[PDB]
C-alpha cells in the first residue's frame, strides 16, 4: 500500500534540513561543503523513498519517486564539478545546484500531498 | 503545517536562484 503522511513527513524533515544546510552554504559562497551536502542529501533522498515500492502502482507517486531520485542523483552529479583532479565557473554551477534542491523539494512535497489524501 | 515547512524551503530556494541570476 502506501507510508504514512506521519511518516513521510518525518522522513522529508531530514530532507529539508540538508537541502537548508546547501542552500546555506550557496549564500556563503563555501563550495567545500556542496559535496559533502550532496551526499547527505542523497542519503536522506534514498531513505524518503524507501517507504514507497520500487516498483509503484499509481502513476503520481512513479512520477514524483523519478523525479526525487533523478533530481538527487543531478544534484551530487553537479557538486562533483567542484573538484577537479587535474576552471570552474561557480556561477553557472551553482544555478544548476539550487535548481536540483529545488527539485528534490518540489518532488517531496508531492508526496506528501498525495499521501495526505490517502489519510 | 509541515507543508508549509516545505513551502518556506521551495520559496527560499527560488529566491535564491533570482539573486545570483
Amino acid at each position: 500500500g502506501l507510508p504514512s503522511t506521519e511518516d513521510v513527513i518525518l522522513k522529508t524533515e531530514q530532507v529539508t534540513k540538508n537541502i537548508q544546510e546547501l542552500l546555506r552554504a550557496a549564500q556563503e559562497f563555501k563550495h567545500d561543503s556542496f559535496v559533502p551536502c550532496s551526499e547527505k542529501i542523497h542519503l536522506a533522498v534514498t531513505e524518503m523513498a524507501s517507504l514507497f515500492p520500487k516498483r509503484p502502482a499509481l502513476e503520481p507517486v512513479r512520477s514524483s519517486l523519478r523525479l526525487l531520485n533523478a533530481s538527487a542523483y543531478r544534484l551530487q552529479s553537479e557538486c562533483r564539478k567542484t573538484v577537479p583532479p587535474e576552471p570552474v565557473d561557480f556561477q553557472l554551477l551553482t544555478q544548476q545546484v539550487i535548481q536540483c534542491a529545488y527539485d528534490i523539494a518540489k518532488a517531496a512535497k508531492q508526496l506528501v500531498t498525495i499521501t495526505t489524501r490517502e489519510k | 503545517s509541515a507543508t508549509r515547512e516545505l513551502d518556506e524551503l521551495m520559496a527560499s530556494l527560488s529566491d535564491f536562484k533570482f539573486m545570483a541570476q
